[PDB]
């Protein structure tokens, strides 16, 4: 394609970061094809699915997120500098994740999966939604990997060699882990 | 300043949020400035001595404009920028870093981390936009460090290490925001 | 599940604007929900029995992002968009119909009329931007049907056919929001 | 034109409809030619006129309407979802007609016409207004008709070759008509 | 017009802000009107007699869409215009003017100074976008003449003339907002 | 500049005024080279340097400015249609200067140089900050000069060539002056 047949109808979600127990899709920019839904530029939809016993390693988004439970049952931990706050999503349960707060979403135990609806409200840039991960995995390495060894030596009070060890990684699996136990 | 204030009145720079022997940071917010409130702007005054390091962090919602007043600063933001990536790809990691000289400006967008090296004794003035509810997260140093709130279960699953092994890395740091980045 | 939970602490779904033999329609609004205000968004659940069809209507100002969760939806969305085809007759009518399956997203623009037929045991979630003070006003049905409050000698001139005439074609539906989508 | 060096001086509308009862005319994007008027993007000035004893058939509107009476007298009936709110509008008067509110303008008997300024506050396609007429015409048929048989069918729990005959018509004196008066 | 009756109903023109015998001006700011406030728009009713000169000046913040409702009008509007003349000295001073008549519009930008002449019995109507907290600053007349308010040595340092000699001219204007503009 | 997309490092301005007494410098729009700064789109940043004992002629800004002293101390008089308001600022002081308010800055009795950081907050013309100075300059005449001779003379109540003496000079020093004695 290229430029909306008018269309308000939309089935295509690009492949963010899938796996053998995961998924992560981000629906295209409403105003990519069409001139018509202009008021909807600064928003994006991310549909993310996962099997039982799996995690979604901490990362922050630079966007304000509104979360939604389409199918399944979940558990949302939200990490801030003085403690963590823990929630449960269950059917239809909805919650608003505040742009910039690192957070990890899990799906407990059973045999039914998890289906979440992520709705992004964008500030630093319209359309753009960048989720920032702490882990060096197959594809992307960890952001703590973009500073100079000197920064990491200075910052940490450990040796590049101590750092690089709990820095980067094989993350064979990647971003949608399996709930070890 | 004024026998006749009730409008704008003058705002200066009163108590520090982050203070110690490496540096200082003076932020004024909109939550506590009617003038800055109306407008949505936050200000600061970063103080530092040569060899002092301003640990890795990122603002939640504020896009900070860093103005170099007196001094030289090594900067480092780090990024993940575009969207006509889409299917993952393109979306690459950047390290943008520099030397600020007097009158050199640098922009520090909302969810990017950054760390500032103080090659000399240094003064900077920043202007953050969209300052309401700004939070500033730390990923290093003792305090405000978010990578340290994370619990072991997850930690050792996030990181190639082990809950404590990592745990040590995290305690390694005796200090808080400000440090000594002795060469190497 | 979390006692000392609160603030942006979850939200779910209590009492439906519409309820009958044919369906349910739940709404959570900025007006009513703490973290919906500032987001300026309305949240909604569509539960529909195989065969029913959401009566033709329009929202005043919330654009609704129709996401299909379960089942097949049959959608007719009336429209005529851009102001560059003016001198009246230009921007004309275009029917946008389609069948939503699991996961398809359809977008319902601020003023356009839309009607939903339940193609098979349905559930639909609706996100809506611009919600404050927004209302639905039904072109069909029997309840909150506007054309039902357009007067006799208003109608009669407005419509082919008699005041009483029009006046009745509206009496024929002994129901309000969801009807029976059997064919012709 | 469309390329117009420095002016904040305007004179040219677009006929939207003229019949010897009245006309509607809609001003041009304050920014179609200038670059200075950039903050004026979502407003449009509409000039509406009607000859004594007249009806501007019920239609809803896209945007928020601020209406003023620059000449005349009129009757504002504001069709609510379960009522009407009529209002006598002497000249000099103004009133904010919200969007997606069906309204109708009577021009009461007499001698002098009506001249209404229609400043629009557009949200949807910023700077693009739209009008939803319910009465079929030689321009645009009733919106009510772009639907379908099986839809109009239970939507009205009636039979097509009659609903049709209670929806689709001819209105020569289309948009602006003449009451029984 | 209705027993049971309390919405946001309609307003008009109640108590002039400027009246003298050369003219009248009525305002309805966001500050006192409800519907006007959620629009952040003000309205104006200019009543000017043939021979009037609605004195030069400017608005602090609202952008005024001026409509000519009854009679003819000759406006003069001044502007530094397009910074897109990133020059000064390569940034120019243009004067635009029009003898506008019925159904003719002039748009009066925020800090641009404007002055309007009253060629016949005149009626104008305005609409101000960004209407809030807007103050009108007069560049002439007795009341609210911003120029009268610059002290001596400065005013001295500012005009080719001298403090008093300039102070002199300042209070020469017999009158206030609208003035008799009978040639010379 | 001209072209550099991807950059945050801004280090090159624009002189609007320069004289052996002071400087007035505006910086590149934050989105000049790059699309990456869409957000900072409404904000311009200026810089004002003045030698000791200088005056910054009255004038008003089309936009809101945030003003904050970097080196020195100063005198700021805000002209109101009521009177004037004068404030003395030292290192770190800052105040807000709404649009439409005419104002002047003095650098007092001392050998001390002046450094002022002027954050401008555009609204009328986006990214655009305009300046309206009352005094004549071999750099721009004073806006009071654009008016007709009649319009001028009428407002004023003084004959033309009486007015041409407020009106236009040869204001030696342009916009930055050498404050008196």
């Amino acid at each position: 394609a290229q430029n909306n047949p008018y269309l308000f109808r939309s089935n295509k979600f690009l492949t963010l970061f899938k796996n053998q127990h995961g998924s992560l899709r981000l629906l295209q920019r409403f105003n990519e094809d069409t001139e018509k839904l202009e008021n909807l530029r600064d928003y994006r939809v991310l549909e993310y699915c996962s099997k039982p016993n799996t995690l979604l390693l901490p990362h922050h988004s630079d966007s304000d997120l509104l979360v939604l439970v389409l199918e399944g049952q979940a558990i949302l931990v939200l990490v801030n500098p003085d403690g963590r706050d823990t929630y449960k999503l269950d059917q239809g349960d909805a919650i608003k994740i505040q742009a910039g707060t690192p957070f990890y979403l899990i799906n407990p135990d059973n045999n039914q999966n998890l289906r979440i609806l992520k709705f992004a409200i964008t500030f630093r840039r319209p359309g753009t939604v960048e989720d920032f991960f702490l882990s060096s995995t197959k594809r992307l390495p960890s952001y703590l990997s973009a500073f100079s060894k000197n920064f990491l030596e200075a910052s940490y009070d450990s040796p590049y060699d101590e750092i690089e060890q709990t820095l980067l990684q094989e993350e064979q699996e990647g971003v949608i882990v399996k709930m070890p136990k | 300043t004024l026998s006749s204030q009730d409008k704008p009145f003058n705002l200066r720079s009163r108590d520090p949020i982050y203070s110690n022997n490496y540096g200082k940071l003076y932020e004024i917010t909109p939550e506590k400035n009617s003038q800055l409130r109306d407008l949505d702007i936050l200000l600061n005054c970063l103080q530092m001595n040569e060899g002092a390091l301003f640990v890795p962090h990122y603002n939640s919602r504020a896009t900070v404009i860093l103005v170099a007043n007196e001094g030289r600063a090594e900067v480092e933001l780090v990024g993940l920028e575009q969207q006509q990536q889409q299917g993952l790809e393109s979306m690459q990691l950047r390290r943008y870093a520099a030397t600020l000289s007097e009158g050199d400006i640098i922009v520090i967008p909302s969810s990017f981390p950054v760390a500032l090296k103080a090659a000399s004794d240094l003064n900077m003035v920043g202007i953050g936009v969209n300052a309401e509810n700004n939070e500033r997260n730390f990923l290093a140093g003792h305090k405000e460090n978010v990578i340290r709130q994370i619990p072991r279960q997850v930690s050792d699953l996030t990181f190639p290490g082990s809950g404590e092994e990592v745990e040590e890395l995290l305690e390694n740091q005796k200090e808080s925001y400000f440090v000594d980045g002795q060469p190497r």
